[PDB]
């Protein structure tokens, strides 16, 4: 699911410079960049089954937090409830 | 009278299989309203009510709840009047 979220974030956001995995980006990586961190998978009952938790950590160049708030609203718009296809898994 | 509320589980990797197994088990318990306690057929467990709670956990709780009752008889006998006799006078 990393590939799907990364592809969606890169395609549908243009302020973004790159969407990496947890410990990838070097110090000279060009901000703003995002990082997709997967969390637990917990059995949340019969109706939901196992529920994965995924985080998208936005980063910014310490200019101001308003830019980061705008980027956060963009990310929420992109990923919230929109079906995303992971080409690697083809799922 | 002895009553027991016996609960049943159905485990499987395929949840649809769980649903099918529970359905057939319920239908069997209903159409055949009693169960042979032993192969001697002397006793029986008449059904009272069978109920499934699909939301209930597969392992801890168990999907299907069934209530069975049985009526024993106090095991006491006594001597019997096989032969009776008497005479007549005036």
């Amino acid at each position: 699911m990393r590939a799907g979220i990364r592809k969606a974030l890169i395609d549908n956001i243009k302020e973004l410079k790159g969407c990496y995995e947890p410990n990838v980006p070097n110090k000279d990586t060009k901000k703003p960049y995002m990082v997709v961190v997967q969390g637990q998978d917990n059995d949340h009952g019969e109706t939901i089954g196992f529920e994965r938790s995924i985080e998208v950590w936005i980063y910014e160049g310490r200019t101001t937090f308003k830019k980061l708030d705008k980027l956060t609203k963009q990310v929420v718009e992109v990923l919230d409830m929109n079906t995303i296809v992971d080409e690697s898994e083809n799922e | 009278e002895i009553t027991k509320t016996m609960k049943c589980h159905v485990v499987s990797k395929n949840k649809d299989e769980i649903v099918k197994l529970l359905e057939t088990l319920e239908t069997s318990l209903i159409i055949d309203k009693r169960v042979r306690l032993r192969e001697d057929k002397n006793m029986y467990l008449t059904l009272v009510s069978v109920v499934e709670d699909r939301e209930s956990d597969m392992f801890t709780t168990g999907q299907l709840t069934a209530v069975f009752k049985m009526i024993g008889k106090i095991k006491r006998e006594g001597p019997t009047m096989d032969k009776i006799y008497g005479n007549g006078n005036l």
